[PDB]
């Protein structure tokens, strides 16, 4: 849960919601 | 030689680097509707890579840690890129900009392919330099029939 790890979950979050 | 054999760091890169492959084979055919699964595939592969990374860090020296997440930053910056070709695309599946939107993805998903083999690179700097590394193509391999 480093900045990286948190950006890319919020990166990830956008995609699943659009399928 | 460098040992690859317990190496979690290489072998995300390799995974991630076929998935952004796949992307680039199944692009051609596939409908609009099955663009997202094959973007968050290559994201997923991501989160892997990006998780095994984090776990490497704090074991490497303040220089190599900051430099290493400067290449980790990038590999989102690269990711955020490919959603954004992907709408474009998916908005353009019925127009005649789709062509050029799936090119673009394509290029997108190959720039991310390319910085995750430079991410390979300064990890395994940081590891050589720090004592860390284990000695004894493929990834090119997989970069050269993607480049095609």
């Amino acid at each position: 849960k480093t900045s990286a790890a948190a950006q890319l979950d919020e990166l990830m979050a956008h995609l699943t919601e659009m399928q | 030689n460098l040992d690859r054999t317990d190496d979690l760091v290489y072998l995300n890169v390799m995974e991630l680097v076929r998935a952004v492959l796949e992307l680039k084979n199944e692009l051609s055919q596939l409908p609009p509707e099955g663009y997202v699964v094959v973007v968050k595939n290559v994201g997923l592969t991501l989160r892997k890579l990006i998780g095994s990374v984090d776990d490497l860090l704090p074991s490497l020296p303040s220089s190599s840690r900051t430099e290493i997440e400067g290449t980790q930053k990038l590999l989102n910056k690269d990711l955020a890129e490919l959603i954004n070709k992907m709408r474009l695309a998916q908005q353009n599946a019925v127009t005649s900009l789709s062509e050029e939107a799936k090119r673009q993805m394509l290029t997108a998903s190959h720039t991310l392919a390319v910085d995750a083999k430079n991410l390979l690179d300064a990890v395994d700097q940081a590891k050589v330099l720090a004592n860390l590394a284990h000695g004894g193509e493929e990834l090119d391999a997989l970069l050269e029939e993607l480049e095609r």
